[PDB]
C-alpha cells in the first residue's frame, strides 16, 4: 500500500474480461456466415464484411456468443456479437463441443 | 391502413 | 360467402403507415431535393421494399396531354445477374416505352433520352446486389451525367458488393438503416395490425402481455414475420370457426418458425 | 405363371396412408390457402417425397375445354445444379408446354405467363437443395410477384443451403418436420404392410415380438427401410417356395442392413 | 384403403 | 420562390479554383508541349474528373471560318467495356463529326483523319480502366503514330489493368497523383466553400474548431464528400427556414457517412 507510485485505476471488469478472452482468425464467408469449431454464427452486420478475415474473441466456457472485431486503418474495431444460430438460449462449453 | 397493395397497382396503371 | 371472402381478403396484402416508412420518405425527399445518391440497407423483411413502393405511389407520374409522362421517381427491382441491357430494359419499360431490339449502346442512348424529358429525379434500385459489377458503371453514369438521385436498396449483402468497387462505395456512402422494432414501437404496431389489418369480428387482444410475449418471441421484431404470422393464424381461426385469434392457434403458428 | 406375377407386383411401389402423410396434407392445404411459402424438412427415407406425390395427386390438373389446364399444385424435382433455365423448363413442362430455344429472360417471361393462366397456387420443389444459389432469387420472385406458396423439400442439407442466404432463410422459415416412426405407430405401420402391401397367401405375423423386435433394430423407424426390407423378404420367401415370410428369411434380410 | 402408386398415376391423367 | 431558387443553385455543381486543379493544369500543359503520354491516378472523388473537365474548357475548340475546329484537347469518358469502335465513335463525335455505319477499319481511318486536321494535341481518357484490353492497342497506336499525348485517368483499378500488358504499362509510366486534402489545405478549402459555393445569407464559420472536427472526420479530406455534405446541409438549413448551416444540421448529415 505504501509502495505504489499512484493508486491504480479501477479497471472496468468487462474490459478485463474482453482482453482475457482468447481469440482466433476467420473470414466472414458467403451470406455472412463464419465457421468456428463446426458451429456457425452470425450477427447484425456480418454479411457486409463477407470475403475478408476478421478477429473474433471467444470464451471456452460459453462459445455461443462470439465477439467479432474488424481491423481497419490497421486498428481493431468491434463489429457485433455473433450468436450461434439456434443456440442463443443456453451456454455450450468448448470441451464437449 | 394505407392501401390495398393490388388496388394501388390498378390505380397506378 | 363470408369465409371465402375473408380468407381471400386476408391472404392479401396491405400497407400500414409505420414510423419507419415516414422516416424513409422524409429522408428520400431530402435526397431527391439534393439529387444525392445514397443507399437503404437493412435486414430481410424489415419492410424496405414496402416502404420504397409506398414512396413511388406518393410520387405518382403526372400526366400531361400528348407528352410522355413526367415520372419523378422510378422504382426497379432487377432480376438476378442484371446486365446493362437488362437494367436499361427495366428503366425504359417503367417509363412506358417499349424496347426495340438493338445494341447495348442503343439501349443506353434510348434510356438516357427518356430519363430526360420524363423528368426523372430519383432512381430506386431495389435489391441492387443483383446488379452485375459491370452494371454499376452505367448506374454511376446515370447518377453523374443526369441530375438523378440513385438509391440502392438491399440487405448487408449489398454492402459486400459495394465495398468491392471504390467508385460505387464512395458515391453511395450516405445511407439510411432499417432496423428491428422493439419496445413501445412493436407494441403499437401489433395493436395497429389487429385494428386495421385483421379486421376480425371479435377483438383478438394481441396487445395483452401474454399474447405479446408470443409475438415478440416468434417475430424477433421483424415486421414481415409479424404480418405473416397474424394472417396465417387468422385464416386458421376463421377456417376452424374461431371469430378471433386465440392463444392456442397463435401458439401453434409461432411454433412453426 | 404364378411366381412372376406376384414378384412383378412386389418389386413395385405402393402408397399407404400414414398419419405422417395426413398431417403434411392438412398442413400444405393451410399453406396453399394462405399462399404461404414454407419448407418441409426431415431425415432421408422418412417418406417426404411419397407424401408430396400423394398431395399432388389429390390436387389434379383440371381440364377446361380448349383452355390450358388449371393446375393448383405444381411438383418438380430439380436435377442437380439446377440453374434458372432448368427450373423454368421444369415448371413450364410440368404444365403441358414445350420450351422454345431462348434466353433466360424468355424462359422467365414464359414461365411467369404460364404460372398465371394455369392458375398455379402451390409449387413444391422436392430436393430444393439441388437449386443453385442464384436460382433461389427466381424462386423468391415467383413467391413474391405471384401469390404462390413455394414449398421447399429436403433434408438438413436444405437448411445448410438456406441459411447461407438470409433473404431465402427469412422467407422459408415456417417448416414441418418429418419424424422417425416409433412405438404403437411403428407397430400399427408394420401391421398394415403385410395386409395392405404384401398380401402373400398366408399370414406372416410381422407384428409378433420376435419379428417386430428385429424389424425395429433393422429399420430404426425409417419408413423406407421398413418397406424395402419387407418387400425383399416376401420376394425371397416366395422364390424359395414358401407361402409367407419366415423369420429365417427376415433374419436373412435384416442382417444385410 | 391403400393408394396404389400406379392407380394414382393413371387417375392423374 | 427564393427557397426553391436557392435549392436549385445548391443542388447544382460548380468548379472551384483549388490548388490541386492548378497543379494538374500546369502538369498537363507540360505534357501537351512535349506530346508525352501519362496517367493521372488517385482515389475516388479526389476531384480528378472535375480537374480534367476544367482543363478542356480552358483549351476549348478554336474556330476558323469554314474549317473544321482546331481542338487541342479531346476529353472522353468511355462507356463500360469500351471496344475500339466505341472509342473511335467517342473521339470522332467529340470533334463534331458524325460516325457513319462501317467496319472497325472505317471507324479507325476516319478517327485518324479527324485527329489530324483538328490538330489534336492531347487525348484525355477518363475511367480508362473501362477500355477492353483489345482497345488499348488502338490507344497506343494513336499515341505512337500521331503526335498526341494520351492521358489515362483512373483509380488504382487502372494501375491494375495497366499492369497486365507491359506495352501499356511502359508507355504510361509517367503519372501524377491526386490525393486527400489535410491540414491548412483542408482548412482553407472549407472556408473557400463557405465563401464561394454556399453563399448563405449568414456566415456559418465552417472553419471553426467544432465544425472542422466533424468535417475532418466525415470527409477524410475527400473533396467530393465535403462538397456533397455542405450542399445537403445548406439545403436542410434553408428548408428549415434557417439562414445559416447550424452545427446540429451538419452533425445530422455527417452521421450518415
Ligand atoms: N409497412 C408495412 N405494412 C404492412 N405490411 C408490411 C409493411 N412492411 C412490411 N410488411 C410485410 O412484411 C413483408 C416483408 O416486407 P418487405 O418485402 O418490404 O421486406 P424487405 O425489407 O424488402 O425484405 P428483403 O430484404 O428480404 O427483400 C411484406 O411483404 C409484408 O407482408
Ligand atoms: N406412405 C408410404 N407408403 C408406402 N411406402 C412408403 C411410404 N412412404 C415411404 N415409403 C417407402 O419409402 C421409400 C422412401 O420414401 P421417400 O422417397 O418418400 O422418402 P424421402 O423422405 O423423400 O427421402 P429422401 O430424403 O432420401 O429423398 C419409398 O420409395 C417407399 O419404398
Ligand atoms: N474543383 C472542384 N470544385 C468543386 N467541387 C469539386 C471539385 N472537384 C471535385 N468536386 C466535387 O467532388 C465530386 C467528385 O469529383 P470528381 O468527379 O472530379 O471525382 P473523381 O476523382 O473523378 O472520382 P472517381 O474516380 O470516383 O470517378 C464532384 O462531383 C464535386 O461535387
Ligand atoms: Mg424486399
Ligand atoms: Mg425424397
Ligand atoms: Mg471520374
Amino acid at each position: 500500500e505504501a509502495g505504489l507510485p499512484t493508486v491504480p485505476v479501477p479497471i472496468p471488469e468487462r474490459d478485463l474480461d474482453i482482453c482475457l478472452m482468447k481469440q482466433s482468425r476467420r473470414t466472414v464467408q458467403r451470406g455472412g456466415c463464419l465457421q468456428f469449431q463446426n458451429l456457425m454464427y452470425r450477427g447484425e452486420y456480418l454479411a457486409g464484411y463477407a470475403g475478408e478475415t476478421v478477429n473474433l474473441r471467444f470464451d471456452p466456457r460459453d462459445i455461443t456468443t462470439i465477439l467479432v472485431y474488424r481491423q481497419e486503418n490497421n486498428q481493431e474495431v468491434f463489429l457485433t456479437r455473433a450468436h450461434a444460430q439456434g443456440l442463443e438460449t443456453e451456454q455450450l462449453a468448448l470441451d464437449e463441443a | 391502413e394505407v392501401w390495398d397493395y393490388e388496388q394501388l397497382r390498378e390505380e397506378y396503371g | 360467402e363470408w369465409l371465402q371472402a375473408e380468407i381471400a381478403r386476408l391472404k392479401g396484402k396491405s400497407i400500414v403507415p409505420l414510423q419507419q416508412v415516414k422516416t424513409l420518405h422524409d429522408w428520400l425527399d431530402g435526397k431527391r431535393k439534393a439529387r444525392k445518391s445514397c443507399r437503404v440497407v437493412g435486414e430481410s423483411r424489415t419492410g424496405k421494399t414496402v416502404a420504397c413502393d409506398a414512396y413511388r405511389y406518393r410520387h405518382k407520374p403526372q400526366q400531361e396531354a400528348g407528352r410522355p409522362p413526367t415520372v419523378p421517381v422510378v422504382y426497379i427491382r432487377p432480376h438476378q445477374k442484371c446486365g446493362p441491357k437488362d437494367l436499361f430494359k427495366k428503366i425504359t419499360e417503367y417509363l412506358k416505352y417499349r424496347v426495340t431490339k438493338g445494341t447495348v449502346s442503343d439501349f443506353r442512348d434510348r434510356t438516357i433520352e427518356v430519363l430526360k424529358g420524363c423528368g426523372v429525379e430519383m432512381l430506386i434500385i431495389d435489391e441492387a446486389d443483383r446488379l452485375k459489377p459491370e452494371t454499376f458503371a452505367d448506374v454511376r453514369d446515370i447518377a453523374e451525367d443526369l441530375g438523378i438521385a440513385v438509391v440502392l436498396v438491399g440487405t448487408d449483402r449489398l454492402d459486400a458488393v459495394i465495398k468491392r468497387d471504390e467508385q460505387v462505395l464512395e458515391r453511395f456512402r450516405a445511407h439510411l438503416r432499417f432496423g428491428k422494432l422493439s419496445g413501445e414501437d412493436f407494441k403499437n404496431t401489433v395493436e395497429m395490425w389487429e385494428q386495421m389489418v385483421l379486421k376480425l369480428p371479435v377483438s383478438s387482444n394481441l396487445k395483452s402481455k401474454e399474447m405479446l410475449r408470443i409475438l415478440t418471441s416468434a417475430t424477433e421484431g421483424y415486421i414481415g414475420r409479424l404480418d405473416e404470422i397474424l394472417r396465417e393464424a387468422a385464416i386458421r381461426s376463421l377456417s376452424r370457426g374461431l371469430k378471433k385469434i386465440d392463444k392456442a392457434v397463435l401458439q401453434e403458428v409461432a411454433k412453426e418458425y
